Parts: C-alpha cells; structure tokens; sequence
C-alpha cells in the first residue's frame, strides 16, 4: 500500500476537509447569548477544528466526488470517520448494530449467524484503506494541475 | 489580548489575500468585490498576558498561535468598487504598523 | 399539542407555586468578572434551566450522555437549552 | 415570514396573464433549498456544505438546475396595503435579467 | 476599549438600469421599465433617434 | 445646464454654501484639479497681506447621502475673474448654475 | 417577376464625416424596406475601434486627481472614450501619449504607430497647466461591435487585473446618425421607380461604401438560413 | 392544467375538494414514486396531477379504494 | 360586484377607441373585402387607414 | 467578429395552409428586422395570378 | 428570402 508520509499528508488534508464538511450540517446544537459571553470570557480547555480555505474544500469535494460516487457505504464510514470524527471502533460497533446475517463460507459449514465484532473492525479498516488508497494520487494530480494565484500588481 | 491587524490570517487562502498588503490593509485602487477581505484582523482565542514563571519557560520552549477567532472586515454583498481612501486612525501609546 | 380548548380562569398561589421552579431572592441578574447567572437571580441557572444544551454552570457532565440529571456541585439540571423559555 | 424577496416593479406587456418576471439573483436567493434538493439528487454536490458553496459561486449548472427549478411553481405577489383578496395573486413566475 | 480604527472608501459606480426611478420637474415620475436600442426608437425626419 | 430654466438657479448655486466663490476678484495665477492660486487685484488689495487665495478644492468627500462631493474648476488659466463669480462647480453645478 | 437591381450610384462626402450615398434603382415598395432594413443594421453592428484600457502614470484609480492637469482623471476617461480611431491592420494596438509644458493635450500628439490613423486631430483630451507638468498614458485600443460596458469586462475577466488599468468603456460602433429617403428614380422608360439616398453620418473612421457592403453582407448572410432551411 | 384548471373544477364539483385529491395523488408521485397514467412531458407533479384529474382518471372515491386494494394486496 | 376586474386600463383602451372610430372619408372608403384576414392586409400594406 | 447564425427549431403546421415558422435564436434586435423585410416583401411585392 | 437576397445581390463581398 501506501508510504507513511504520503499517508500523514493525505489524512492532513482529508481531516481539514472534514472539519469543513462538519462545519455546514443542518443540526447543531445552541447556545445563547450568555454562553456566548461565558465563552468569551473564559474558554474551554479545548479549541475548535481547522477548516479549509474553502477552495481546497471545493476541490478535495470534487475529487471524492469523482472517486467514490460509485460507492455509497465506502463514502458514508468515509464521512462519519473524517467529518463526524468518530473512531473506527464506533463506526465498527454501529455497523454491528444494524449488521444482516450474509451467508459465510469460510469458518465452519458455512452457518448463519450475526457477524461479529472483529470481522467488522476488519472490513471497517480495509475499506478505509482502500478509500485513501483511491483518493491519493488523483488528489495529487489535482493539487499539482492547479494555478498558483499570486499577489496583485502595480502597473504604473 | 489585543485584536491585531495583519496578513498572518489563518484558515484562508490567496484568493482572498491576494489584494492585501504585508500590513494587512487592502491597497488603495484595488477592485474589491462581494467576500473579499479589507481589513485583515484576527481576534485572540487563547491568551496573551503572561507570568514570569511562563516568561522563562518562553525562552525555553517559545509561542502557541492562539489566533484562530477571525473577524476581518469583508465587503457587505452586492457592492464592489474601487478603494479610494484608507484612513488609518491609532490611539496614543499604540506602536503603529508600515501602512500606518 | 392536540388540544380542544383553551380555558382561562383566576390562578390561585398554590397554582402559581406549582408553575414554578425555585424563589427568586436576589435582584442582581448576572455577574461581571465572567459573565454566569447568580444563584436566585433573575436569570438563575438552577431555576430556569442550563445555558448550553446539555451542559451544567461548572463543567462537569458535558454531554448527552448523561441525559437528565441534577448536577450535585451546582444545582443546574442538564437539559435542553430550550427550557429557558 | 421566510423564503420572501421584495423589489421595485415595471410593466411586462409581452407574458401572458398568469406570469411575472422575477429576477436571476432574487429568486437565486429565494430558491435556494430546493436548488440545494436537485444538487443533491442529480449527484453535482456530496454535502450540504458543497451545495451551499456551489450555489454561492453562481455556477452555470446552479443557473440550469433553477431554470429547472422554477418552470411550474407559482409565487404569491403581494403588494401592501392590502385593501381587498385580489392584492395577493399567484403567478408562474419567469426568469429575467434584470 | 478601542486601539485602531480603519476606514475604507469604496466608491461604486452606478449607472441606470430596469427598475431604476426617475421624474421631471413638474410632479410626472415614473420608473425605468426597458432600456429600449437606437435602432428601435422612433427617430424624425432628420434622422436623430427619440 | 437645464435649457429651460428660472434665473433662479444662479442664487441657489452661489447662496448654498457649496462652491467656490470668489472672496476678492483678480486674475488666476494656477488652476489645478485640488487647488486654485489667485492672484488679486492692486486696489482690493490692503497693503499688510500678500496678496494671493489659495482656493483648496475637497475631491470625493463623502456625503450624509453616501453620494460624493467633488469641486471641478471652471475657470481656466490666465482669465481675469471678480469678486462674487464661481470658480469651482460643485457636485450639481455647471457654470454657477444649478444643474440637477 | 419583372425585378430590378440596385447598384451604389453617387458618394458624396458633404463633410468629413457626414457622407450622403444614394441607391438607384429600386421597385415601388422596396425602397422603404430596404432603408428600413440597411439603418436598423448600421445603427446596430457596425464593428469599429475604440479605446478600451487606459493606464496613466502614477494614477491608481480613476477618481484621484494627478497633479499639473486641470481635467480630472474622470473626465480624461470620458474625454478618451469619445476618440475616434481607425486600425488599419491589427485588432489590438496600444498607443502612447506624452506631453509637458503648458498647454492642451490635443488628439494629434498621440504618437501613433504605423498603421493606427487618429480622424480628428483637434480632439482635446487635458489642459496642462503647470510648467514642470507631464503625462504620459498607454491607450488601448481594442477592435470589436456594440457596447462593452466595464461591469460585462470584469465579468469576463477571469485572470487577474492589475492596479492601475482606468478600465474604460466602449463604445464601438462609428455610425452615429442616419436616415434614408425614398425619392422618385429618373429612369427614361419606367416612371414607378424610387431612388434610395442614405444621409449617413459616421464617426470619420469608417468607409460609406464598404459600410453599406458589409451591412448588405450580412442581412445576406442572415437570409442565408432563411433561403436554405424551409 | 398548466394555464387554467377550469375543466378539472368542472370534474370534480369543488375547488377545495380538487386540491385536497391532487394534494393527495401528488404525495403518492412525490413519497412512493407510483406511476403516473399520463405522459409527464418534463412537468412537475402537481401539473401531473392537476392534469390526471383534469382527465379524469383522480377522484376521492376512486384513488380511496385505489390504495385500499394496494393495501388489501399488500396484507 | 359580479364584474371583471382583469380590465383593459387606459392604454389598451385609448389603443381599441382609435381603432374602432370610424373617420368620414379617410383612406379607401367603400370596398368590398373578403373578410377579417383582407382588411388586416390592407392596412399594413398602407392602402386603407 | 462572426455573428449568430440562427436554427431552424420548429415548423408548427395548423393546416393544410398554415404554418407557425419558428427561428431562434437571432441576434439583439434582428427578428423585428427580418420580421418586418419579410412582411414588407410578402404584402406588396410577391408575384402570382389573380 | 430569394427576393430579398436577389435584391441584394449587387452589392456583397
Ligand atoms: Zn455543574
């Protein structure tokens, strides 16, 4: 598969690109004008999440876009792993939730059961990988064929 | 802390500071449209006051960026045209910048 | 929310006792140094519910985790910021 | 109330009885949820957040899905003071420049 | 409370377009309904559109 | 100019306070886009001072209306004016005229 | 079918821009259609050269006010996009103008190059005043029909546009005025004929002749999809 | 259906009747995706429906015991 | 009132008076026409007002 | 500089001796030039018997 | 369309 620096750049990128996805959903929770101040005033310990320049938003948006289109389960543990920022054992565990029993062949004489936790986890990462694996060198190429838009000049 | 005025805007790209100056001030004649930055100001989120236990552990490790809150003043929607004047205004006691 | 009518009549004190939450006995509202309600104030957290959703005055239960409870340090039950109105 | 614009008003003699001229950016403006739905439906935007951004960059697709959008979807004119029932009338509304 | 105040000028240019509203002097107001082309106005004898 | 007008115009124009009249009449020594040098005449003329009004014309001050306020010259170089004519047309003036 | 051509018969250039054509012969009922047809396309696309970028030193943007002239820099754009031009081999010429000394800047101190023709020498543009005064601008003159406002132009600018472009309209068409009349032909056997006079008035750049031709051209160029497709 | 839904008021007997059935056949286009009779021509459902009942073939009774025998086919 | 609002004002009617007055002896008084479609003809070729 | 050569879309026959000749698109104030040529030439100047 | 094009025939390019 992939290098390990070429893996931390892309989950970079792609965690930015999360947290500006995360930044646009429809429910979110309120806080009044008081909380505001006390916000103010005295923060958390915690910040927030950076966010896209929202061009590099726009086009990581595109790239995803033309990459996993055809699959949607692929794109939607996609999302709730860069975007929600859930772990890849809760994502493992909802997908155990609402699992259906899929004929196995390949512990026993091919029984009908539930499947478990760990085949989850199993298929949860070797979808993410694959995912990276797709999104890297077309992310690349579209970071690379891309205007670098300079300052502006003074004629006379 | 202190807002500062200044071009080290985080979270944002060239083409809203590609009009801007090393001061943070958008240049007199420049064509602004609807969303485009005028004057770039980043309000503090972390701190900025210190002790001098922090002052000596400052010279050990160094800073934090602590600037992620940004209220730059934009341009309201629909108007464009061209900057004509920038008249930059500080108080007595408030080192001032090049543009200033 | 499916209601046939809608009867006004005179409140009596142990009406108006039931519709409340907790005696207001202080007129200041809020504070200066950082900006939370009193205790028995005209804006308390306690009696008229928690400022942020799901979240008491002292930052100890933080989530919806902990659905509804009261919190023992502060007084202010972690609900929904709607309860404010 | 929302999802509600306001303008000056001249005379259209070329439409029929039933149609006004609205405005590209106002009704841009008006429309912009269900613009949201047929992004989202035609596969052009993943998320809500690139929905939003597409259609506030003013693309060419975002001006073909409202074309789409607003062919068939009558609007209220109202004009106050509303004197009598016939000061709010529904029109199939037109897209102009303007 | 306040260090530095900038102010910006901008100076928008605007010219005339459907909608826009214009009068005379003696009380005949009106709107702009169509910015109508030289050649379909009604031109003279001479030549000089209207 | 209005081609129809009252003869009006010509008060309203100098009493509005938004021109530049004439203090003392003379001949014009430099006529620029900002400013006007006048030269005086000898008999209005106290022998205490110089002699010389330097006119400083405001160019695109912004109004209370958000229109601009902007003081062309009318006068040309070299051109004996007296006292009480109008040198720099306003914002809505043409000649000493209102022009609206 | 008992038709009749017309042919361009007399040019006279009663001035240097007001040029009087006439057309001979015509049927009865062709002259109103055919003066008709031939205004309407003259007034509307008739392609032209006008100034479309204007770059002056030292100057920002168009409200400022340089120091020496006495026309504000917004007149100067106004007094720049009414200059009459002719490019006679390119569609994209930049030219120069530089003057000092006490004076008005005059259309005829515009140094042109070798196949750019300025019509109207006498055409003011500033009034130096200052001795030590100078100006010293970079006209651009584009080629093209119509009016191409600077809002359309920075629309349609999708690079980058520096500091310093006066970016001024353009007015390109160079027919001004014109009115036809329907006379009564001199023809020694029909009496049922109607002369065309076409009382153009241009800009002094374009040519009567090849302005009528290309108007013929392309009212034949339209019914070309008439005459062809049903 | 598209200028004027005239011949549909006649059919039916009642405005407020004809937009509560097109309201109705319009949510089963809109929910289920059912098909409609009629050649959509690229308009939208409420022209669609507007136009079935402009036919004919949408009344009260008639799309009632429609979906009651979709439902007693169902069970 | 049982009376259509939806009213031709002021323009269109000026437009209908001046169509349907009826001058003395004005252009091409007293054919004999085909119909609708030839009194159309006539007028828009400039034979009859 | 090339203008818009117009396609022909629709030819709407109503009759057996009528047609709705539709021809878009034209340039900015062309159809009212070629509406009127047209009239012009079909009212008064088109040959036949009678 | 003939008409009109046989009339203009003359003068084109
Ligand atoms: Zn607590």
């Amino acid at each position: 598969n992939l290098t390990k620096e070429q893996h931390e750049w892309l989950n970079g990128w792609l965690e930015l690109w999360g947290a500006w996805v995360y930044s646009g959903r429809l429910e979110k929770r309120m806080s009044s004008v008081i909380a505001k101040f006390m916000e103010s005033v005295e923060p958390g310990r915690v910040m927030t999440r950076p966010m896209c320049n929202d061009d590099d938003g726009m086009l990581i948006s595109q790239v995803v876009d033309s990459v996993m289109y055809i699959d949607k389960k692929a794109f939607g543990i996609l999302l709730s792993y860069y975007a929600h920022g859930s772990s890849k054992h809760a994502i493992a565990s909802y997908y155990h939730r609402v699992a259906r029993p899929r004929k196995m062949l390949c512990r026993g004489g091919g029984r009908i059961q539930k499947p478990s936790l760990a085949t989850c986890r199993r298929e949860v990462d070797e979808i993410l990988n694959a995912s990276l694996f797709m999104i890297y060198p077309v992310l690349d190429s579209a970071f690379k064929n891309r205007k670098r838009v300079e300052k502006i000049k003074h004629v006379a | 802390g202190p807002e500062e005025i200044t071009a080290d805007i985080p979270n944002v790209g060239e083409a809203a500071l590609s009009k801007l100056d090393e001061s943070g001030i958008v240049y007199i004649g420049a064509e602004v449209t609807g969303g485009d930055i005028l004057v770039g100001k980043v309000t503090p989120k972390g701190e900025t006051q210190l002790t001098p236990e922090e002052k000596l552990l400052r010279a050990i490790f160094g800073e934090k960026a602590s600037d992620v809150k940004d209220s730059s003043l934009r341009v309201p929607n629909g108007v464009s045209g061209t900057v004509i004047d920038v008249q930059v205004f500080t108080r007595d006691g408030v080192e001032k910048d090049k543009r200033a | 929310e499916e209601f046939d009518a809608i009867k006004i009549a005179l409140a009596s004190p142990d009406m108006i006792r039931s519709w409340s939450f907790g005696e207001v006995k202080k007129p200041e509202t809020i504070n200066y140094r950082t900006f939370k309600p009193e205790r028995d104030g005209l804006f308390c957290a306690r009696i008229f519910g928690p400022v942020k959703d799901y979240e008491c005055l002292c930052g100890k239960y933080k989530r919806l985790k902990h659905r509804g409870v009261i919190c023992e340090k502060c007084g202010v039950e972690v609900t929904q910021t709607k309860v404010r109105r | 109330v929302d999802y509600s614009g306001r303008s000056v008003i001249t005379v259209g003699p070329y439409l029929r009885l039933h149609q006004c001229g609205l405005p590209k950016k106002m009704a841009l403006e008006l429309f912009k949820p269900f613009i949201y739905g047929k992004l989202e439906l035609r596969g052009l935007a993943t998320t809500i957040k690139a929905a939003k951004k597409m259609v506030e960059r003013e693309e060419a697709v975002v001006w073909d899905i409202l074309d789409e959008v607003i062919r068939e979807h009558p609007v209220l004119l109202n004009r106050a003071p509303t004197l009598h029932r016939l000061g709010i009338q529904a029109f199939e509304p037109v897209l102009i420049e303007g | 409370g306040v260090l530095k105040i900038v102010k910006v000028y901008l100076a928008v240019k605007r010219r005339i377009q459907p909608g826009d509203k214009m009068a005379g002097r003696h009380g005949n107001k009106g709107v702009i309904s169509k910015i109508n082309p030289i050649e379909d106005m009604p031109y003279d004898e001479n030549g000089t559109p209207v | 100019k209005p081609l129809v007008g009252t003869g009006m115009e010509r008060a309203v124009a100098v009493d509005s306070g938004v021109t530049a009249v004439a203090k003392r009449g003379g001949v014009v020594q430099y006529v620029d886009a900002s400013r006007i040098v006048i030269k005086v005449n000898e008999d209005e003329m106290y022998p205490g001072e110089a002699g010389i009004d330097i006119y400083n014309l405001t160019k695109y001050t912004r109004s209370n209306q958000n229109t601009c306020i902007n003081q062309m010259p009318c006068v040309s170089l070299g051109e004996p004016v007296e006292r009480g004519d109008v040198l720099a047309d306003g914002p809505s003036t043409d000649l000493g005229e209102l022009a609206l | 079918t008992e038709f009749l051509k017309p042919r361009l018969v007399d040019i006279e250039q009663v001035s240097s821009t007001h040029a009087k054509v006439t057309l001979e012969p015509l049927e009865r009922g062709f002259g109103h259609t055919l003066g008709n047809a031939l205004r309407r396309i003259l007034l509307s696309s008739m392609p032209g050269c006008a100034v479309t970028e204007v770059e002056i030193d030292g100057v920002l943007h168009e409200y400022s006010t340089k120091e020496g002239v006495q026309e504000d820099i917004l007149e100067i754009l106004l007094n720049l996009k009414g200059l009459a031009v002719r490019v006679q081999g390119k569609d994209e010429v930049i030219l120069t103008l530089n003057k000092s000394g006490i004076g008005p800047v005059t259309a005829a101190d515009i140094t042109h190059d070798g196949d750019v023709e300025i019509v109207k020498p006498q055409h003011v543009i500033c009034h130096l005043t200052d001795e030590n005064a100078s100006i010293s601008m970079r006209i651009k003159v584009q080629r093209g029909r119509g009016y191409v406002p600077a809002s359309t132009r920075i629309h349609s600018e999708e690079d980058e546009r520096p500091i310093g472009r006066l970016l001024v309209d353009a007015c390109y068409s160079p027919v001004e005025r014109i009115a036809y009349n329907v006379e009564a032909a001199r023809v020694e056997q029909r009496t049922d004929l109607d002369k065309l006079v076409i009382e153009m008035e241009t800009n002094g750049t374009i040519d009567p002749e090849e302005a009528i031709r290309r108007a013929a051209t392309i009212l034949a160029e339209q019914l070309e999809a008439f005459v062809d497709l049903r | 259906a598209r200028v004027t839904v005239q011949d549909a008021v006649e059919k039916i007997g009642n405005r407020f009747d004809l937009v509560l059935v097109a309201a109705r056949r319009a949510r089963q286009m809109q929910v289920g995706g059912k098909d409609p009779l009629v050649p959509e021509e690229n308009d939208k459902t409420t022209v669609i429906a507007l136009r079935e009942i402009e036919e004919g073939l949408i009344n009260n009774q008639i799309l009632d015991v429609r979906e009651r025998q979709e439902q007693q086919e169902q069970e | 009132n049982g009376e259509p609002i939806i009213v031709p004002s002021q323009d269109v009617v000026l437009g209908l008076y001046y169509m349907t007055r009826d001058c003395v002896n004005a252009k091409g008084e007293g054919m004999v026409l085909t119909g609708p479609k030839e009194a159309e003809r006539l007028y828009r070729s400039g034979l009859a007002s």
